Protein backbone atom coordinates (compact mmCIF):
# COMPACT_ATOMS: atom_id res chain seq x y z
CA UNK A 1 0.00 0.00 0.00
CA UNK A 2 2.13 2.59 1.21
CA UNK A 3 1.48 6.55 1.48
CA UNK A 4 -0.64 7.78 3.39
CA UNK A 5 -3.76 5.86 5.43
CA UNK A 6 -7.36 6.38 4.48
CA UNK A 7 -8.15 7.11 8.16
CA UNK A 8 -5.42 9.25 8.50
CA UNK A 9 -6.42 11.17 5.57
CA UNK A 10 -10.00 11.87 7.11
CA UNK A 11 -9.25 12.83 10.44
CA UNK A 12 -6.95 15.49 8.46
CA UNK A 13 -9.74 16.76 6.88
CA UNK A 14 -11.74 17.04 9.64
CA UNK A 15 -9.04 18.59 11.73
CA UNK A 16 -9.43 21.40 8.62
CA UNK A 17 -13.01 21.41 9.00
CA UNK A 18 -12.56 22.34 12.58
CA UNK A 19 -10.86 25.12 12.08
CA UNK A 20 -13.19 26.02 9.32
CA UNK A 21 -15.36 25.85 12.14
CA UNK A 22 -13.23 27.70 14.27
CA UNK A 23 -13.06 30.66 11.55
CA UNK A 24 -16.95 30.91 11.50
CA UNK A 25 -17.14 31.67 15.24
CA UNK A 26 -14.42 34.06 15.27
CA UNK A 27 -15.21 38.32 16.28
CA UNK A 28 -13.97 39.16 13.01
CA UNK A 29 -17.43 37.79 11.31
CA UNK A 30 -19.40 37.97 14.25
CA UNK A 31 -21.72 41.01 12.95
CA UNK A 32 -23.20 38.53 10.43
CA UNK A 33 -22.26 34.98 12.38
CA UNK A 34 -24.27 35.82 15.40
CA UNK A 35 -27.72 35.08 14.39
CA UNK A 36 -26.24 31.34 13.64
CA UNK A 37 -24.01 30.53 16.83
CA UNK A 38 -27.18 28.99 18.63
CA UNK A 39 -30.40 26.88 17.59
CA UNK A 40 -32.93 29.38 16.53
CA UNK A 41 -35.49 29.78 19.39
CA UNK A 42 -38.48 29.32 17.96
CA UNK A 43 -40.42 29.66 20.88
CA UNK A 44 -38.60 32.95 22.38
CA UNK A 45 -38.85 35.10 18.94
CA UNK A 46 -42.73 33.72 18.63
CA UNK A 47 -42.08 32.14 15.29
CA UNK A 48 -44.56 29.25 16.14
CA UNK A 49 -44.45 27.55 12.87
CA UNK A 50 -40.81 27.16 12.65
CA UNK A 51 -40.57 22.95 13.77
CA UNK A 52 -43.39 22.94 10.86
CA UNK A 53 -41.26 24.53 8.23
CA UNK A 54 -37.94 23.36 9.46
CA UNK A 55 -37.63 19.90 10.04
CA UNK A 56 -33.55 19.65 10.97
CA UNK A 57 -32.59 22.95 12.72
CA UNK A 58 -28.73 23.12 12.93
CA UNK A 59 -26.77 25.98 14.13
CA UNK A 60 -22.35 26.83 14.79
CA UNK A 61 -23.01 25.47 18.32
CA UNK A 62 -25.07 22.09 17.38
CA UNK A 63 -22.40 21.71 14.80
CA UNK A 64 -19.19 22.45 16.69
CA UNK A 65 -20.77 19.77 19.35
CA UNK A 66 -20.73 16.88 17.13
CA UNK A 67 -17.19 17.47 16.10
CA UNK A 68 -15.86 17.68 19.52
CA UNK A 69 -18.32 14.40 20.21
CA UNK A 70 -16.10 12.81 16.83
CA UNK A 71 -19.69 12.61 15.41
CA UNK A 72 -18.94 13.12 11.93
CA UNK A 73 -17.32 10.46 9.63
CA UNK A 74 -15.87 12.50 6.73
CA UNK A 75 -15.70 16.32 5.37
CA UNK A 76 -18.78 15.80 3.54
CA UNK A 77 -20.68 14.97 6.15
CA UNK A 78 -19.71 18.59 7.96
CA UNK A 79 -20.23 20.30 4.89
CA UNK A 80 -24.31 18.84 5.07
CA UNK A 81 -24.46 20.03 8.28
CA UNK A 82 -22.82 23.21 7.72
CA UNK A 83 -25.01 23.99 4.57
CA UNK A 84 -28.17 22.69 6.23
CA UNK A 85 -27.66 25.15 8.50
CA UNK A 86 -28.22 27.86 5.72
CA UNK A 87 -30.83 26.07 3.78
CA UNK A 88 -33.01 26.33 6.78
CA UNK A 89 -32.34 29.99 7.06
CA UNK A 90 -33.26 30.44 3.02
CA UNK A 91 -35.86 28.22 3.81
CA UNK A 92 -37.90 29.71 6.50
CA UNK A 93 -37.26 33.91 6.41
CA UNK A 94 -38.53 35.74 3.03
CA UNK A 95 -35.42 36.43 0.96
CA UNK A 96 -35.04 39.92 1.13
CA UNK A 97 -35.02 39.21 5.14
CA UNK A 98 -31.83 41.10 6.82
CA UNK A 99 -30.82 37.31 8.51
CA UNK A 100 -30.60 35.64 4.52
CA UNK A 101 -27.81 38.58 3.55
CA UNK A 102 -25.95 37.65 6.49
CA UNK A 103 -26.34 33.75 6.23
CA UNK A 104 -25.02 34.38 2.39
CA UNK A 105 -22.06 36.73 3.90
CA UNK A 106 -21.40 33.46 5.77
CA UNK A 107 -21.49 30.93 3.41
CA UNK A 108 -19.01 33.31 1.15
CA UNK A 109 -17.08 32.25 4.29
CA UNK A 110 -17.68 28.74 4.77
CA UNK A 111 -18.07 27.86 0.64
CA UNK A 112 -14.39 29.70 0.18
CA UNK A 113 -12.62 28.26 3.21
CA UNK A 114 -14.27 24.59 2.63
CA UNK A 115 -12.51 24.47 -1.00
CA UNK A 116 -9.26 25.18 -0.17
CA UNK A 117 -9.10 21.76 2.09
CA UNK A 118 -6.02 20.30 0.87
CA UNK A 119 -6.56 18.18 -2.34
CA UNK A 120 -10.40 16.80 -2.71
CA UNK A 121 -13.13 15.34 -0.01
CA UNK A 122 -13.17 11.53 0.67
CA UNK A 123 -15.77 9.69 2.23
CA UNK B 1 -47.35 35.29 8.47
CA UNK B 2 -44.70 34.95 11.65
CA UNK B 3 -41.18 36.60 11.02
CA UNK B 4 -37.94 36.70 13.18
CA UNK B 5 -37.00 39.66 14.44
CA UNK B 6 -32.95 39.96 14.92
CA UNK B 7 -32.97 42.40 17.95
Amino acid sequence: QHKVLKTVKVTEQLKHCSEILKEMLAKKHLPYAWPFYNPVDADALGLHNYYDVVKNPMDLGTIKGKMDNQEYKDAYEFAADVRLMFMNCYKYNPPDHEVVAMARTLQDVFELHFAKIPDEPIE
Amino acid sequence: APRKQLA
